[PDB]
């Protein structure tokens, strides 16, 4: 096809292995906020991955806003790091990629209408809710946002492969429904 | 010191007659008893009102 | 005799209280929780018609 | 009846009077809002038929008699709802031809 | 498979101090009364805008797949039926905007579209996409617009 | 009164030790971090008025001894 | 003009606390020496547990220590972030800024991170 | 006129701003908690737990576990069978 | 047992200055400095709310931020206070604020 999706986000799951007090957490950080009557975790950002991760008291750090599985990796290791210099016995178990998200042009408007009416099985195109068509890929679980302008945004993907290979599926439709 | 007791007295004797001075006041539209009922509700908030104070010294 | 005027005026007179008091019902349980309850979806059309 | 007796029946019902049952337990020196309606001035349109797509139609007797339609005609009233919640001010939002 | 009682004659009927009918007659399981609910919403729902009983049905026939198939237990019902009633207006051929919907209906828009979504998955069916010539019968009758105009609109936007 | 029953359930706390001894109300009010003023006297008068109904057993010399069937 | 606003401050103050005074059975001289004073002085790693491989990956924590620089206290009514700015609506409060004191009542403030 | 298209009703999103800024009610400590449940018996003898929840501030399950610590349910002809904050 | 914001100011500091000289010289009890300083914090706190009438305006980066109990601890550098009557720069700021 000659494109390739790049990724705009990824979200990483990583056990600590031990409780933290989010309070002291709060206290003690640097960029970490925590407001216990908004959200139950605490909010950090770090800026040189450009990354933010939430922290929760039993232990489990979410990390998102990385674009790349090193990126993903690494802010995580230094997130925990952080926590540990505060004290706390951190570590880094089960680390995986919870979720992908990547975004592309396929460099022609795009007849949704078309688009909904070959593949209503699959297709969702609702212009009221929003004006970007809905995609349910079966074969990779991967849930794909095409828009009139060209863009595609693919999103529920594990590993970086699913993004691409839902790319290259939905590239032959879309060429099918050229504007 | 001794001077300071009758003082103390005196003021006992300036709270018996407030407090009935108009315990007649109402009649006519316990006093104390309202005073103290007044009193145990602040109690509650007070404190949480107060422990706030100890995290805020600690956040500052 | 009663034609069909004062007929058709008892029956509204009931139907215009069941009215109000399904208005009075519906707003009351939205009055308690506090919420500003709208008067056009208070009236239910279907019990005078 | 329709002249005068609905106008009239509309205007004898007693004002709806609704406040809270001392709501968020707090001082409620009459906190909870006090909500009053009142219902004027009834208005009746001409008898109109509405179709599956919605859109309002004259509808004649005739049509009304194939079709096993109902003849009626549409009833509106004006509603004036007035918020009394002891902020020392009261709104009296009116709801025209409801 | 029930009965109830009246009042029946004035002796022996009330007691001690007015017992009435021995009692208030309570019938029936949620199952059936939270059902009966959503259709007495329904109809409300439909009356608010004017809508034939033939899609009031549709939309009733609508809302006992969804309950009965439970993947929306957790939505509030009337988040169900109003989105259920988009749905009949939609396959009857008449869409209904979303926001024609909620203002007749206490549930938001964003809540009635994700119970569409999510009634629309539950049912494995679809809808036709929405075209600019459906909306505009109402919308020129509800401006008082003449037939000429009307026609002119909906060429325009074709 | 409430600081009172706050003192009630330390005490229960402190059965929960096992290590129960007889005590008096200042250790206590200083281990719970609690002042001895005048405001010990009238929560007093309120723990003796506790002492006429002390379920929680709380006798003026050995005491505390709340549980009715007590042996390990 | 924050002078004038320092000696409005001292009569709220000197008012506030008589009452307290009065309470305690303290003799009210005590607040005039505390005004006197007071004025005197203002003018492959498969293996992933050590977290050790990496290193120098914080800043200096001094600046919290210090606060020596310039310091503001007030009161947020709100405060929007959108993924790069920070945005503050800071109603009344106080500055110190170089040594003098400024007064404001709305603050209105944009940053980068 | 009647039934306009809106979004959202205006009492909804009167209603949605009011909950979204007081936000959910925050798990205090537990020292902190059983204070302010001591000084409220200090009141008066006996409460509902609707309004203890009121008066504390707390969330409904935390508080419950709390208070089923201490305190005791009684069954009794007030109107139902209610909380005691006395612990014994 | 308030707000305790301004103790940690110029003025209060000054206060707390003096209250612990007179501390040194008996002249006064410790819980009675509290209570002066609770008179403080509350007359300050209203004294700013009612006569400070005045808009001002700032700009800058932001270095480090953090919020613990309603309180917010913004760290901006290269700062920029600009006031319709006057402007003042400053390299770095630390922002307390609570509500």
């Amino acid at each position: 096809s000659g494109i390739v999706p790049q990724l705009q986000n990824i979200v990483s799951t990583v056990n600590l292995g031990c409780k933290l007090d989010l309070k002291t957490i709060a206290l003690r950080a640097r960029n970490a906020e925590y407001n216990p009557k908004r959200f139950a975790a605490v909010i950090m950002r770090i800026r040189e991955p450009r990354t933010t991760a939430l922290i929760f008291s039993s232990g489990k750090m979410v990390c998102t806003g990385a674009k790349s599985e090193e990126q993903s990796r690494l802010a995580a290791r230094k997130y925990a790091r952080v926590v540990q210099k505060l004290g706390f016995p951190a570590k880094f178990l089960d680390f995986k990629i919870q979720n992908m998200v990547g975004s592309c042009d396929v460099k022609f408007p795009i007849r949704l209408e078309g688009l909904v009416l070959t593949h209503q099985q699959f297709s969702s195109y609702e212009p009221e809710l929003f004006p970007g068509l809905i995609y349910r890929m079966i074969k990779p679980r991967i849930v794909l946002l095409i828009f009139v302008s060209g863009k595609v945004v693919l999103t529920g993907a594990k590993v970086r492969a699913e993004i691409y290979e839902a790319f290259e599926n939905i590239y032959p439709i879309l060429k099918g429904f050229r504007k | 010191a001794q001077l300071k007791f009758f003082e103390q007295l005196d003021q006992i004797e300036k709270q018996r007659k407030d407090e009935q001075e108009r315990e007649i006041l109402m009649r006519a539209a316990q006093l104390r008893l309202k005073q103290k009922a007044k009193e145990m509700q602040q109690q509650e908030l007070a404190q949480m009102r107060q422990r706030d104070a100890n995290l805020t010294a600690l956040a500052a | 005799l009663d034609l069909a005027g004062p007929l058709l005026a008892f029956l509204f007179r009931g139907m215009f209280k069941n009215l109000l008091k399904e208005v009075r019902i519906y707003a009351q349980k939205f009055i308690d929780r506090g919420k500003d309850f709208n008067l056009e979806l208070a009236i239910k059309t279907r019990i005078i018609s | 009846f329709i002249q005068m007796s609905v106008q009239r029946i509309v205007e004898d019902a007693p004002p709806i009077d609704l406040q809270a049952e001392a709501q968020h337990a707090s001082g409620e020196v009459e906190e909870p809002p006090r909500y009053l309606l009142k219902f004027e001035q009834i208005y009746l349109s001409k008898p109109t038929h509405w179709e599956r797509d919605g859109a309002p139609s004259p509808m004649m007797p005739n049509e009304a008699r194939l079709r096993n339609l109902t003849y009626s005609a549409p009833l509106y009233v004006d509603i004036t709802k007035t918020v009394i919640k002891e902020g020392e001010e009261q709104l009296q939002t009116q709801h025209q031809k409801t | 498979l029930s009965t109830m009682i009246g009042k029946g004659t004035g002796a022996a009927s009330f007691d001690e101090f007015g017992n009435s009918k021995y009692q208030n007659r309570r019938t029936m399981s949620s199952s059936d009364r939270a059902m009966m609910n959503a259709f007495k919403e329904i109809t409300t729902m439909a009356d608010r805008i004017n809508l034939p009983r033939n899609i009031v049905d549709r939309t009733n026939n609508l809302f006992k797949q969804v309950y009965e198939q439970k993947s929306l237990k957790g939505r509030a019902n009337d988040a169900i039926a109003s989105a259920c009633l988009y749905i009949a207006c939609r396959q009857e051929g008449v869409p209904r905007t979303f926001k024609e919907i909620c203002a007749v209906s206490r549930i938001s828009k964003k809540e009635i579209g994700r119970c569409f979504k999510l009634i629309l998955k539950a049912l494995e069916t679809s809808v036709d996409l929405i075209t600019t010539g459906d909306f505009m019968s109402r919308f020129c009758s509800n401006l008082c617009l003449p037939k000429q105009v009307q026609m002119a609109a909906t060429h325009i936007a074709r | 009164f409430g600081v009172l029953a706050k003192i009630v359930n330390y005490m229960k706390t402190r059965h929960q030790r096992g290590d129960t001894h007889p005590l008096t109300l200042d250790e206590i009010l200083d281990e719970t971090q609690h002042l001895d003023i005048g405001l010990k006297q009238k929560q007093w008068l309120m723990t003796e008025a506790l002492v006429n109904n002390p379920k929680i057993e709380v006798i003026d010399g050995k005491y505390a001894f709340k549980p009715k069937y007590n042996v390990r | 003009t924050v002078p004038k606003l320092y000696r409005s401050v001292i009569e709220d103050v000197i008012n506030d606390v008589r009452d307290i005074f009065l309470d305690d059975g303290v003799d009210e001289q005590v607040l005039m020496e505390l005004k006197t004073l007071w004025e005197n002085k203002l003018m492959g790693q498969v293996e992933e547990e050590p977290l050790n491989s990496e290193d120098d990956v914080s800043d200096e924590e001094g600046q919290e220590l210090f606060d020596t620089e310039n310091v503001v206290v007030c009161q947020y009514d709100k405060i929007h972030r959108s993924k790069n700015k920070w945005k503050f609506h800071l109603k009344d409060g106080i500055m110190n800024l170089n040594g003098r004191d400024y007064i404001f009542s709305k603050a209105i403030g944009d940053a980068e991170w | 006129t009647n039934y306009k298209p809106v979004a959202n009703h205006q009492y909804n999103i009167e209603y949605e701003r009011k909950k979204k800024e007081d936000g959910k009610r925050a798990r205090a400590d537990k020292q902190h908690v059983l204070d302010m449940l001591f000084s409220a018996f200090e009141k008066h003898q006996y409460y509902n737990l609707k309004d203890l929840v009121d008066i504390t501030k707390q969330p409904v399950v935390y508080l419950k576990e709390i208070l089923k610590e201490i305190g005791v349910q009684n069954v009794k002809g007030i109107h139902k069978n209610t909380w005691e904050l006395k612990p014994e | 047992m308030a707000y305790q914001l301004y103790r940690n100011t110029t003025l209060g500091n000054s206060l707390q200055e003096s209250l612990d000289e007179l501390i040194q010289s008996q002249q006064i009890t410790p819980q009675l400095a509290l209570q002066v300083l609770l008179q403080f914090d509350k007359a300050i706190n209203a004294a700013l709310a009612q006569r400070v009438r005045n808009r001002v305006n700032f700009r800058g980066s932001l270095n480090t931020y953090r919020f613990c109990d309603n309180v917010w601890t913004f760290v901006l550098n290269d700062v920029e206070f600009r006031e319709v009557t006057e402007l003042i720069k400053v390299d770095k700021v630390k922002i307390v604020a609570c509500d």
